[PDB]
């Protein structure tokens, strides 16, 4: 959308992932699978739930009673009340509708932003120890066991621990 | 070679959503912000039962319209439910003065108590027993409003009535009375003796003089005569003074009243459903958490904002294009 | 060396746009959301013409003010146009009871048809041809309202009038009548004979008794006397019963009425323009597609939301930097 | 603006481009010229048009008649009507004005974002086979004929196919 | 080794700010959009003083309630300040006809001038100085309203009064008068010879005839009698005509009025504070730059929008994360 | 947040900087220091100040007088006025609250975007003359005195003037 990620360089989402919104898909010798990024998923959830609850709680509701209390020789006042009621319905209808449109758009753009920021998190973690396939996937220039990938997800990935091996396979294949 | 990929959730959701720039965007999860559900019942408002009049108008209920349900001790209510067109209004046809303001006043009442103020048996110089009509039958026999007395000439005179009641109660009370407007001088003479007649009513606040109006009219429920009703709120320790030489519809019962709040009269065919809410609608009660609803305009209570739309869906999840 | 470049549209557009953070941002394309255009005419509402009284008020038109233009009856209208201060209201000075409520009632009418209910030729015991005044001139000669009859004593008696009209039509009809208030008792006796006089009017709903009021007054159009008018809606199969001792301004013509909607009275100096709209303004009609307008507050129809701004411009294109 | 493209690293729009809103300008041995990115332009048009049409169509309009029906002994009620009318005028005016401002900002930023995502798509396609001039233009370290640039737009640009030649001209220009 | 880093401002700010998705967000700088400050004073509205009646109702002030103000001469005012329950209303118990509409009319005045229209010395055939009561005390002595005259029979006659006043002034004037409604025929006779009595008031516009209502009533300030007041606006070159055989509370003083705008009546216990604003509140004035306020609903002037919130804080700076 | 800068790759803001909102922190042979990027800072200030001035000035305020002018037999009209007053209060309260929320989010995101545009500005000036530490910081491949750095700030930085120095300076490090 706005950040070009969700329906952009990442063409499609993962039915496979179930435990969260944004996440990782790994494939090594132990096998393949999905794992959701805890932090970003919870932050996105908290922000969205807070949005909905903000849209709900800011409404001031006080007691009102309505209301057809005028006789057939009081129809001008009845019309005045009609103009008031109809005016308020028009206001609340227009504002509710537009609120929903605008805020829905911002929500989708929010998801886009979240995913892009995730891709940049991993990207910034590995750098040249892996190749950017441009599909949203990273091709490791080295061996990465489950602890290593779980350390990519953790944000704890050790780059020096693999800098040289990746260096070797990079100067082997990246040219 | 080994690989890590970033991607996002997807599902079977067919849930659509609109956006300022895009329509029918299928999405992971969504929440409707518009409330559309009611319980289809009339309920208490905050643990205070409503006053439910069945086939009676407020007038018919206050006055003792004999065709209306027998009177119930109901000391307290939050709002009044009338049907769109109650069958039983005024058994004897006529009018009610400042009726809408009285209905509004009575819409919400903190204490209400019917009280005998002038016994029917104390009009020794007048007929208090013939003031009866076939349009107002009680137990199959012709009668009249039950809280009010239609006085007739005794033997062949109508002596000048001078009567007063002092509100010795500790609460305000609503007092009701009336005039009869006959059709002709013959009927006038026949009912009262006196041809030119009046009813004056006095209070620390009220200074009234009613004169009946003789006029030829159409028959309503077979009658061309009319009954016109009036009311006041008598303060504690204040008195009310009636004087009349004829056409006096005198009080018998009045009502202790305490007012602390206001509501309105609700028009509904529904019936009570042993229930509590903060928002009542003529189609049913609402358990109201949502900020908007589309049920009905004519509500009483702390309700969502009435809105003209069939759906207000907020996207919470993300785009889902399988 | 060879080159690839990303860029965007640009043109000669001078259209600006404001932004929450930036002002006067020249832009590629834009669309104004604010409607500012009218046709300067009075038009139909949904193909239904308005009732346009040029120099008569609603009263002068309903009663037959002889100074009002006698024009082709209009059985149907969607709204009424009056001028701010119409030259011809009540030719004979006085008042109109519940007048604004009647104007509101007549603001939108589905069927309207003038009907003779009591022929002038049937007042054989009273003068129905001397009830005439210089304040109500017709063709340079003294006259009176045309749908209503000023009855005067014939020779030296005013016998008690008893009259009834039964609405045998299938439609409600608007009935109008009046009282005369003379300046002194001498005039009272001179015109009627009886000194103490009344007018009783009876209906299934109405119970009226009017008494003239003698009071010394300032001259209006050379006269100190006053005419006071009253009206009702007579249901089908109901009758109206007049009884009078004198001072009766009797009906001659009444009006068949069908009401299915409401509008209001518009004040405008403009003219009909063989034209249709869904939104009428006193300054002209609006072709309403935009959600906002700034023409005039006093509108009738399905109109845009009235707003106090000169411009609501939406950016569609992009920044246009020269 | 928000994405730093339109009035940012790209100083100005192109009078020359006519076929669309966002697009490309190429110059090779075959010559120079413009070609507008059809797809993203149409997406933008549908989006902005949908925005405006939504702002118009969500308006609820019902019949009202107004309205000076009170006499000189009902001037308190006329004042109640006045407070109502003026109130609605204030609400609608404030909301309309601010809506136009906010959605205008959003629109300009939408254009910004579209152009930027276009630029990033190309950037990620070329990588080090070209130099980022920082003006929004890319200088090829190799020859790119019409068909090749035609492949830059397609999103099918073959990076390995030119990597060696580009490298050559890069370390050649590199002193 | 050499280094460049891009970053952003941070500080000691504790200012929080809320966001649609995040709460309690500490920030660099912020600006409150909600106004909360008043001066606790009553002030002029655009250089026009308010009319501050201290312990008088508008009625007590217009009529000359002797316990009210030695006539607070204010030729010009923007609004009227009354207390919640002014001690001095009508000294003699009774009512004021169309009172609220009169207060609304008088709410904002461009020119106001008390003027003598009928001198007390011109009641040669009636006693114009005994119309005095203990319910209207001045200095321990019985008295009456100062701008209005209680006419009582002289010796033992009340000849028919005929009086007229022609507004030769160039401004409209407010004229006030009244009826006395006694308790009995004895009181009626004692005060006025004639038992059956009237008061007619005539204008080019007004056509009034009042009849007293003798009736037994409760005591108010020890009295069962009642005073009922009436008023009009007499146009320039129009005349007003009173005729009465008794019970007349006659004008002596009337008021030149020029009206160019309207406001309302403000209820406040406060006092003037020699001050100017564009927004007055019963609690104090507002020096108004902010678009919203939470001071009070009952405001007069060009005020911010009243809102039910304790703070409207806009983030201007950036996140300040400690 | 939305642009992944402020609470993203830049872990923290600078107490040290005082001259503005966005800026630079340098450390070379001559020493360290902060310097705020004036242009973009001014743009941000004008934009936010304009935002607030828009929220304030678009408000239409006219004279109104309120207002309890009805007697105890006019309480239906009194209730009509009550419903009007309360209705307008609810409208204004909800709209003001939500306006503040939405625009607060937009402001924070605006700062985020500004910072990102600055980092990318520098990125576009140096390219391979420095290493992106992913910290928001750049590790220079050559000597950069104060006068060198002001041209990064001035935007007048000559990349060729050091292109060779960096070259030699780079593969010496490329062990
Ligand atoms: C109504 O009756 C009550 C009770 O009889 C009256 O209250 C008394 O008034 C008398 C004067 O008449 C006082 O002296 C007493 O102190 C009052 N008694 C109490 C305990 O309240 C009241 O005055 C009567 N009201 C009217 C209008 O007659
Ligand atoms: C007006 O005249 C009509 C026509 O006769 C009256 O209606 C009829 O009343 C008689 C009984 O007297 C019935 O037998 C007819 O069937 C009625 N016709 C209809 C259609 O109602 C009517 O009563 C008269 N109205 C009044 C008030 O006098
Ligand atoms: C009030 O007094 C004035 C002065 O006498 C009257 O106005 C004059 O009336 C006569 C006759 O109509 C004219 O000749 C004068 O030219 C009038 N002068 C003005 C300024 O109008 C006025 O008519 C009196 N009011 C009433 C009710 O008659
Ligand atoms: C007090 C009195 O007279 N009641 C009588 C009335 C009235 O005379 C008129 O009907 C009034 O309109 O008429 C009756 O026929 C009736 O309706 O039952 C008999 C009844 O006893
Ligand atoms: C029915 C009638 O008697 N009309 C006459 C009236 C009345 O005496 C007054 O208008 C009543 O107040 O006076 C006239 O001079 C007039 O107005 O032209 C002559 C007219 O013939
Ligand atoms: C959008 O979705 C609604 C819900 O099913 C449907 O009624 C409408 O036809 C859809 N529009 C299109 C073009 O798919
Ligand atoms: C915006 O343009 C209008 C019309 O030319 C002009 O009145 C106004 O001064 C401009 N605003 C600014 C800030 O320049
Ligand atoms: C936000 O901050 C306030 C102090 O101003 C604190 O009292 C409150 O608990 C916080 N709200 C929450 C729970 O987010």
């Amino acid at each position: 959308g706005l950040f070009g990620a969700i329906a952009g360089f990442i063409e499609g989402g993962w039915q496979g992932m179930v435990d969260g919104w944004y996440g990782y898909h790994h494939s090594n010798e132990q096998g393949s699978g999905y794992a959701a990024d805890k932090e970003s998923t919870q932050k996105a959830i908290d922000g969205v739930t807070n949005k909905v609850n903000s849209i709900i709680d800011k409404m001031n509701t006080q007691f009102e009673a309505v209301g057809r209390e005028f006789n057939n020789l009081e129809r001008r006042i009845e019309n005045l009340n009609k103009k008031m009621e109809d005016g308020f319905l028009d206001v609340w209808t227009y504002n509710a509708e537009l609120l929903v449109l605008m805020e829905n758009e911002r929500t989708l753009d929010f998801h886009d932003s979240n995913v892009k920021n995730l891709y940049d998190k991993v990207r910034l973690q590995l750098r040249d120890n892996a190749k950017e396939l441009g599909n949203g996937c990273f091709e490791f220039y080295h061996k990465c066991d489950n602890e290593c990938m779980e350390s990519v997800r953790n944000g704890t990935y050790d780059y020096p621990q693999y800098s040289e091996e990746a260096r070797l396979k990079r100067e082997e294949i990246s040219g | 070679q080994d690989q890590i990929c970033i991607g996002y959730h997807a599902n079977n959701s067919t849930e659509q959503v609109d956006t300022i720039m895009e329509k029918n965007v299928t999405v992971t999860h969504a929440q409707d912000i518009l409330e559309k559900k009611h319980n289809g019942k009339l309920c208490d408002l905050d643990g205070v039962k409503p006053l439910i009049l069945r086939d009676c108008s407020v007038a018919g209920w206050l006055l003792g319209n004999p065709m209306c349900d027998e009177f119930i001790n109901v000391p307290e209510w939050s709002y009044i439910v009338e049907k769109a067109n109650p069958v039983n209004d005024l058994c004897y046809p006529g009018d009610f003065n400042d009726y809408e303001e009285l209905k509004h006043l009575l819409s919400r009442i903190n204490h209400f108590e019917k009280i005998q103020i002038i016994p029917k048996s104390s009009w020794s110089s007048h007929e208090a027993s013939l003031g009866v009509s076939s349009a107002c039958p009680y137990q199959g026999k012709s009668s009249f409003f039950r809280n009010v007395v239609w006085l007739i000439k005794k033997d062949s005179t109508y002596p000048t009535i001078k009567r007063s009641y002092n509100n010795t109660n500790q609460e305000d009370l609503l007092v009701l009375w009336g005039i009869h407007h006959p059709n002709d001088a013959a009927e006038q003479t026949k009912l009262y003796q006196n041809p030119t007649t009046y009813i004056s009513v006095g209070t620390s606040t009220l200074n009234q003089r009613l004169v009946p109006r003789i006029a030829t009219r159409s028959k309503v429920k077979g009658l061309s005569g009319r009954m016109e009703f009036f009311w006041t709120i008598l303060k504690p320790n204040d008195a009310i003074n009636f004087e009349s030489n004829g056409n006096f519809i005198a009080p018998e019962y009045a009502y202790k009243i305490v007012k602390k709040g206001d509501s309105t009269i609700m028009k509904s065919e529904l019936e009570y459903g042993n229930c509590n809410t903060k928002c009542q609608t003529p189609m049913g009660a609402i358990n109201s958490s949502m900020p908007f609803h589309n049920i009905h305009p004519l509500t009483i209570g702390e309700c969502p904002k009435y809105v003209k739309s069939n759906r207000l869906v907020l996207a919470i999840g993300l785009r889902n294009s399988p």
